[PDB]
């Protein structure tokens, strides 16, 4: 039951270089050629190429020009170097075995942008007078110009696993991401119970606790 | 003598380019002019010589290895090249003196319904060495149990047959290919031009 | 490079039903170097079908295979909860190899009436120096419906981006949610604000709206 | 059905130029397939002519034939011709129209049913029939013959019936030979009884298309007038 | 240009026996051969190509052999729409060359070649040129030569012959040879003779007839 460990770069920046690395357990790392293969986001899978234990490679003519690959028998590793790497070139990359039938990889999600690490704006959208249809009403909070992902919602602390639907991360022509986070809640409970979204940024440790409100309309 | 470039060149049967054939050329008064002077050969490349200054010179021997391949896989017949047939089926040298020759054969080689006689290696351990050929039809071993010579779960045969259409593009298509290989030893020369 | 091209590339049945895919190559493909991978969320792909009719070791008997040359088709005789999810088709009779856009299969289900919310921006979101207002769908069957923006009884487009949620494990519903994005000064000029829907599940169009510091 | 369609018969001279067809039906006629000639002499083998690709216009042809004749093709209608320019006697045959299935199978699967080309220096002519009347030895235990011969006719074919087409007792209508003379010669003869002395009034009845000609003549067993 | 030589070139067979057929190259020919088939009046068939394999249409009577310099095709259960010529062709290399025929036959009793003589009419010499005939109807086999003797004196390049088929319910043949003479030369002599030599008789029979006598 062969193993193979993936680990390398995440977040680059336009030409700059992405570097691969795989190791192998449980199995003769010669005799076979072990391949990397990239899926993303509407092009599907493809393939990157192959290379063997002698240091011979077949490469795919679309990328011919841009990959080199490298094997160290010794520690049992092969390794990818992708060059001038531009915004579509983020992807999920696997090593796999030839001809993948049989062993792949984990994953290693590889993501290219000009930004760097930033916080999250939270900002609540509350329940109006308008949006409440059979006395529930929908509540939430949205998160928007962050970067990189993922930032993680909750709603009180894990003291609420009902009505949660959070959408994925939508791109913006700013190069940063955003979210929205809503709940259904009874509206027989929008004044007693307290509806917090509380926010969680890894990639920059940026964590907000922000209490939601009811959009009043003040008379003056 | 006027040497024998119709029966390489003029043949109504090729080889496939996993068993490419090879024919050596001695003794004989060598005309390169058809060549050089033809709207037939679509490709005709030379390295290490002037294609316009061939009756001057004076080899040792000539090898014509004739075979056929798709229509896209040409540009992979030259030194210092990659791909399925510069790696497993024929492999040119870095220091190559010669001339590749390649014509389109849609009219001979294609079939309505399909030709699939001619095949490729498509399947191997390892690159082969400048010419070298490899007929052995042993069986691909890509998984964790050996094959014993019988097909199945990542035990695969590796040659694999083209499929030649005339409705097809000129991507697709055949194409014959001559490689004239010249040898100049220390020995005297037996193949001379005319005068 | 054989381009294979996946049918449908989208596909709704429901338990116990019989599934059928097909898979169409630009050239005609090698004795019949034909596989099947399946791929979930989070995972990698898995093979299923080699040799276009064979099935590998630790597959249940439901999945088959068939055709040849440039048409290939895998059938599963009754579906299951662990048989949603994404099949791709590959060929390995050429170099390089080539697989296939993909053919999800989602679940199957009555239709729903998507209930609609709507929100309105926050002073914080506003003094920062950009508003953007928010439609939410919740509960709907099929997954198809059209939203759009109406300012002051104005279309709009190129300023609202919309995101799907996934099929949830309990009742194989959708949330939609699209958010109108402008600087304040575009708000302070536009008057009325309008969320339009139209799904299936429907006799006619929706709108709910807003006007300016309304609320 | 897929078939071959040639056209119709001809008679020539020396001298002057000729052009037949072949037309193919029930494929994809209309081009990726090569169209071929077949010459046969009369009573003779097969020799092969050339061959021409529709679509390139390509063509092939045998040593025996290069420069004598052309093989063309018209891939619109599907047609492909042979041409002559200038004819000789040799020339007399019958050709057939083929078809490969390309690709390394360079046999022939399909043919033509044939086109008959006669060339003659001669013209049309009427036949000469005279009578064949049984014989003194001819009394053969019983069997006598009789007979008609047609001689002098041009060009072929003609036909020689019995009795409007009633006998067929052992009744031969020998091939048509060819003289020097640019004509041809015949014979038919039917056997019986040696009792037919008045049995039968046997009339052969000649029929020639070209000439609109038909002629009727009856058999009577010749008696040398006593001096 | 591949020389095909075929063997034998007219082989004789019954009904249900089994027949066989040889063709040879003058160089090796892997297994690119065809063989046709050939009525008289009708358009050569194809039979089978690559040497050992069959058209799709013809019954299992008909097998292939061989590769490389000799091949032959065998049919073992003889029927009457099998007695036809036969064709070898090589299409390994330009140019595509036939071979010359194999003919059938179907064998009998060795016949009783009978003999008539027919002179000719004063009709004829008013047309200005005479002719006499004579006739071997019923003969099997084809082998039957008839010798013209004008005053008992050979006479050749003045007469034509002409032989038919073979008939469909006794399968004899029937041979017919004319002595076309001028009203000049046909008073050259009297006696026209007719002798008929075959094989399966025993003594040449003649027939002979003086000007204006019979």
């Amino acid at each position: 039951e062969v193993q193979l460990q993936q680990w390398g770069a995440g977040l680059l920046k336009p030409s700059e270089t992405l570097s691969l690395t795989c190791a192998v357990y449980g199995e003769s790392f010669s005799g076979y050629y072990w391949s990397w293969i990239r899926q993303s986001p509407g092009k599907g899978l493809e393939w990157i190429g192959q290379i063997n234990h002698s240091g011979n490679t077949n490469y795919n003519p679309s990328l011919k020009s841009r990959v080199t690959m490298s094997v160290d028998t010794s520690k049992n590793q092969f390794s990818l170097k992708l060059s001038s790497v531009t915004a579509a070139d983020t992807a999920v990359y696997y090593c796999a075995r030839e001809l993948g039938h049989d062993y792949w990889g984990q994953g290693t999600l590889v993501t290219v942008s000009s930004a760097s690490t930033k916080g999250p704006s939270v900002f609540p959208l509350a329940p109006s007078s308008k949006s409440t249809s059979g006395g529930t009403a929908a509540l939430g909070c949205l998160v928007k110009d962050y970067f990189p992902e993922p930032v993680t919602v909750s709603w009180n602390s894990g003291a609420l696993t009902s009505g949660v639907h959070t959408f994925p991360a939508v791109l913006q022509s700013s190069g940063l991401y955003s979210l929205s986070s809503v709940v259904t809640v009874p509206s027989s409970s929008l004044g007693t119970q307290t509806y917090i979204c509380n926010v969680n940024h890894k990639p920059s440790n940026t964590k907000v606790d922000k209490k939601v409100e009811p959009k009043s309309c003040d008379k003056t | 003598n006027l040497c024998p470039f119709g029966e390489v060149f003029n043949a109504t049967r090729f080889a496939s380019v996993y068993a490419w054939n090879r024919k050596r050329i001695s003794n004989c008064v060598a005309d390169y002019s058809v060549l050089y002077n033809s709207a037939s050969f679509s490709t005709f490349k030379c390295y290490g010589v002037s294609p316009t200054k061939l009756n001057d010179l004076c080899f040792t021997n000539v090898y014509a290895d004739s075979f056929v391949i798709r229509g896209d896989e040409v540009r992979q017949i030259a030194p210092g090249q990659t791909g399925k047939i510069a790696d497993y089926n024929y492999k040119l040298p870095d220091d190559f003196t010669g001339c590749v020759i390649a014509w389109n054969s849609n009219n001979l080689d294609s079939k309505v319904g399909g030709n699939y006689n001619y095949r490729y290696r498509l399947f191997r351990k390892s690159n082969l060495k400048p010419f070298e050929r490899d007929i052995s039809t042993e069986i691909y071993q890509a998984g964790s149990k050996p094959c014993n010579g019988v097909e199945g779960f990542n035990c695969y045969f590796p040659l694999q047959s083209y499929g030649f259409q005339p409705t097809n593009g000129v991507g697709y298509q055949p194409y014959r290919v001559v490689v004239l290989s010249f040898e100049l030893l220390h020995a005297p020369a037996t193949v001379c031009g005319p005068k | 490079e054989i381009v294979m091209t996946q049918s449908p590339g989208t596909l709704s049945l429901s338990p116990g039903e019989r599934a059928t895919l097909s898979c169409r190559a630009s050239q005609s493909i090698s004795s019949s170097y034909l596989a099947w991978f399946q791929q979930k969320p989070g995972q990698a792909p898995r093979l299923l079908i080699y040799g276009a009719s064979s099935r590998a070791p630790g597959i249940p008997d439901r999945f088959s295979g068939s055709g040849s040359g440039t048409d290939f088709t895998l059938t599963i005789s009754r579906l299951e909860p662990e048989d949603f999810a994404v099949y791709y088709c590959q060929q390995y009779g050429d170099s390089p190899l080539t697989f296939g856009g993909g053919t999800k299969v989602d679940i199957k289900r009555t239709v729903a009436a998507p209930s609609v919310f709507i929100f309105p921006p926050s002073d914080e979101q506003l003094k920062s120096g950009t508003a953007s207002v928010v439609c939410l769908l919740n509960n709907f069957y099929p997954r198809e419906a059209k939203v759009q923006w109406k300012v002051d009884n104005a279309l709009q487009s190129g300023n609202s981006q919309e995101s799907v949620t996934e099929q949830d494990s309990k009742d194989s519903t959708y949330s939609l949610s699209s958010t109108l994005t402008l600087s304040k000064a575009d708000y302070e000029k536009h008057k009325v604000y309008a969320c339009e829907v139209t799904h299936q599940g429907l006799s006619s169009p929706v709108t709910k709206s807003f006007n300016r510091g309304e609320c």
